[PDB]
């Protein structure tokens, strides 16, 4: 039911919100007022209804069919989290069966040979998950990035991953807005974060830049170095630029980094990187230069556009077959399960706002 | 194919075939007759079957020096991974001899850093195996630094998560120091060598001939150096003691020792009396300590440590009532049960 | 912007002195769309959290939730001071009357404004000033502006040290 | 004698300035049998642990492990300085060569013995110096011998502050 004026703020602090379609409303200020005040007439749903938060503010965690439903979502979502940040999340322990199942294999073939073509990360998240359960938070917002809760071996775990399918699966301010909280929220309550990584770039923009990409992305890189819970990551495929440092990389301090062969990690997109590296030569001979530029491009992608160049240093703990991935996830967890980590005492940490 | 995804996996199998195989069959053959076993092998044994996880499996040296780069064998001639001994979390490395004669390199030192940190971070014991020839000459001081990371770690851990050193291969130069720090050394006769300084030099300065087994060999350290905990008949034995010693310990300073609760017999059991009479009437005569300890650890079991060194006293830990315990006793038999510096130390 | 400056000053042990003359919050379709609801909140959270000495003084009209957001005692500020000028409300007298008296206002369509204006006057006349809030102890004093520097300099002396504690957590969940 | 002292310094907060000329570890059988690996190793132990300010000056040869044991960065010392003179190397160029070119050296019967002499020169020229180290940063500064006092002094002022954290233990297991 509608909440207005300052109150909206108390939910704001709160870790989760759920809203019920076209029954709930939220607003800092009313429609009658912006209209006298600004000169733009708006409707109540249009102004801040359940769909509008859910997608457009990025303040509303979930939308529900009807109240009976929303409560259910409230019950299911509780289950993930610990009563309080002293206890760990309740896990009803079930032994896993490693022996690779047909379902594992499917991975070998999820990635499609085309560089351009997409897949639904949602199949890859499920493959890891007990009973192909994933419970999705904020689906509506910045789909490009999917944030979730999941269980394995019965102990609840929490998801950050790239989705190719939406907006090419690259980073945008809304996404860093969405995940970064989400890592922090998990680290807060002791819940292990499993991160699956296929990011080409962070959206290019003249609006992306103004609105504050520079401050806002960071939070995500801050949320990850901050967190003390076991952090394990899979690079499916796309790794490029800062985006590699940023999702759940070894750099921040994450414990197990796992990469598919398919996966490429690189300074820059090759088409890009070659220009700057060989800028001297493609220019030289400027006829029969152009053809040199793609054919070179192949020299660079072929050589530098796979995981080992990274692995060889160790930045990547393992490079494994794609079905394998479920296996890494269970033994890994089992080990990290007791993890603990230290820092200098401070009242709070000034994460950029 | 190659562009394609099926292919990209295939290449992976092909590298995997490679990295497990870093020496020549000719490096390998030579080791094998020697009476001793390769790093993957040493590993399979210590860690319960199927358990093992590779790390830095693909990792390969960045070098320029002295042709070195010519070969950049995967896994840098260490194997490092975490496996579970008897269903308790363990973190492991095996030095690989075949490779570079098991010399140490910047990547090779880092390899180890990943394993030791995994362990401090997690809170499980690291059993490290070295057959390491020395500190790889080529790298240059880089090698000398990598060692140091290891030392510096070997201290910051020591006394939070237990460190067990399996030496099955010669250690020369700084290498020695790292086991020296580790809580236990287990080493194998006629197969395991440790030395601060090589034979050839002592002769050059000290004009002393020496044999290797004598200067650095497993028996010598165990009895005279008194830096070697254990000596084992063979390589399967040396690992077997390691499983057995660990059983005794806690994963980390923050736990109790793992114990299997068993109820005791209160009752003063028949063996129990054998005690009244062990002592001889006259005071000169010596009678075995080991029997007194035996009577009082469940199942009459003693894991002796350093039996060779300072017989003056026996040092062990035995389980009472299913909780692990440790034994310092004097030993009349040998040198009249006195204190001495080899025995205090 | 202010919220960072607060968290940051809080980090290093620096006393924050805050002056509030905010009537409300910006009205924009854009302002709720972007998510003012997350973004604005960071401000309450920052003051809430902050363990450095807070002194807040209100020099002109503080209306609505905005009143709380700005180092209101309620959030946790140690001393709050109000000038005779400062007006504290739920809302501007204008709406304020609209709602309370709305049925009276329909009543007698004749002389609608006159009754309506008269009332809009009774409400500001007797509400929109510190004392109502003072009575409550929401604000420690209403202190003449001339004495404003005297109040800050003294209040620092006492608050310089002050210390506060709460049950431990790794990090906060403040909304981003 | 030193490892006890370095611990003795540390207990009471007395910053250690440790100055390096080491050519290696004494050769001899008595030294292994008496036990060198367990006794010496203590220094490495004394140094990695200490929490007081550490400044280390090379002034002499630093070859083989000895380089690490003597208050090197690697243990963790905060600052490290080396003179031009200081040679840091895995080993003596004399031993060093024979092992690397060993083959290069067998094939002719003569022009073999002189050759080894050239080589030991080649490796001393390029490998026996402070700089190969500076390039990793293994060592912070190469400074001239008069400066060295300048450096100890500013370096102390800066460090006066330093503290560092390690995981809870009852005691360590330093070799005895």
């Amino acid at each position: 039911g509608p909440c207005a004026g300052g109150a909206v703020y108390s939910p704001a602090i709160t870790d989760f919100t759920v809203m019920v379609d076209q029954t709930s409303h939220m607003f800092i200020t009313g429609p009658d007022v912006i209209k006298t005040v600004t000169g733009e007439d708006v409707g109540f749903e249009e102004l801040g209804g359940a769909r509008t938060h859910n997608s457009t503010s990025g303040v509303a965690h979930h939308m529900a069919g009807d109240e009976k439903d929303a409560v259910e979502y409230v019950k299911q979502l509780l289950s993930y989290l610990p009563s309080n940040n002293l206890s760990e999340p309740p896990a009803f322990p079930e032994e896993a069966d490693l022996a690779v199942t047909d379902e594992d294999a499917e991975l070998d073939t999820i990635v499609p040979d085309s560089a351009n073509q997409p897949y639904d990360m949602h199949s890859v998240i499920e493959h890891v998950l007990d009973d192909a359960e994933f419970f999705e938070t904020q689906p509506l917002f910045a789909p490009n990035i999917l944030t979730g809760f999941g269980r394995v071996e019965g102990r609840p775990v929490g998801i950050v991953a790239n989705q190719p399918m939406q907006f090419a699966g690259c980073l945008d301010i809304t996404a860093s807005e969405k995940a970064a909280r989400f890592v922090r929220t998990c680290d807060a309550f002791n819940v292990p974060v499993l991160t699956f990584v296929d990011v080409p770039g962070f959206l290019p923009g003249v609006d992306q830049e103004h609105d504050g990409i520079i401050r806002r992305g960071a939070k995500l890189i801050f949320a990850y170095a901050e967190a003390t819970v076991p952090l394990i990551t899979v690079i499916t495929r796309k790794a490029f630029g800062g985006a590699y440092a940023v999702m759940g990389s070894k750099h921040l301090g994450a414990d197990l980094n796992l990469a598919w062969p398919t996966a490429q990690i690189a300074v820059m997109g090759a088409q890009g990187a070659v220009n700057i590296l060989h800028r001297r030569t493609i220019a030289d001979a400027g006829d029969d230069a152009e053809a040199t530029r793609a054919r070179l491009i192949q020299e660079y992608e072929d050589a530098l556009l796979n995981p080992y160049t990274a692995a060889e240093r160790g930045y990547v703990d393992a490079v494994i077959m794609p079905s394998d991935t479920r296996r890494h996830i269970v033994r890994g967890l089992r080990q990290l399960r007791t993890k603990r980590e230290s820092l200098p005492p401070k009242k709070h940490g000034n994460i950029p706002l | 194919d190659i562009h394609t995804t099926a292919g990209k996996l295939a290449d992976l199998r092909r590298r995997i075939e490679e990295a497990t195989h870093a020496g020549s069959a000719r490096a390998v053959e030579k080791q094998h007759a020697k009476g001793k076993l390769t790093a993957r092998e040493r590993i399979d044994l210590l860690l319960d079957e199927g358990s093992f996880v590779e790390l830095d499996e693909f990792a390969r040296h960045r070098s320029t020096n002295f042709g070195l780069d010519a070969n950049r064998p995967y896994g840098d001639g260490v194997v490092t991974g975490y496996g579970t001994v008897d269903g308790r979390p363990v973190a492991v490395f095996s030095q690989d001899f075949t490779v570079f004669g098991g010399a140490l390199g910047e990547v090779y030192g880092q390899k180890i850093v990943k394993v030791m940190d995994f362990a401090l971070k997690t809170g499980c014991p690291v059993v490290g195996i070295n057959d390491s020839g020395g500190a790889r000459i080529q790298e240059g001081v880089a090698s000398l630094g990598a060692y140091g990371e290891i030392f510096r770690r070997n201290t910051h851990a020591s006394g939070v998560i237990p460190q067990i050193s399996l030496v099955v291969g010669p250690c020369a130069g700084g290498a020695v120091y790292s086991p020296a720090i580790t809580d236990f050394t287990v080493m194998v006769d006629q197969t395991s060598h440790m030395f601060i300084t090589g034979p050839d030099v002592i002769k050059t300065v000290t004009g002393e001939d020496v044999g290797f087994e004598e200067l650095g060999g497993a028996r010598t350290h165990n009895s005279t150096s008194g830096v070697a905990h254990h000596m084992a008949g063979d390589e399967k034995d040396a690992v077997e003691y390691v499983k057995q010693l660990l059983s005794y310990l806690p994963s980390n300073n923050l736990s109790e020792p793992p114990a299997f609760p068993e109820e005791a017999d209160l009752a003063v059991t028949d063996e129990d009396a054998e005690l009244d009479t062990i002592v001889p009437d006259s005071a000169n005569q010596p009678y075995d300590m080991h029997s007194v300890i035996e009577h009082v650890l469940d199942d009459a079991e003693f894991f002796e440590t350093q039996p060779l060194f300072a017989p003056n006293i026996l040092t062990g830990f035995g389980r009472v009532e299913g909780r692990p315990v440790g034994i310092v006793a004097n030993q009349p038999m040998q040198f009249a049960g006195c204190l001495d510096i080899t025995a205090s130390e």
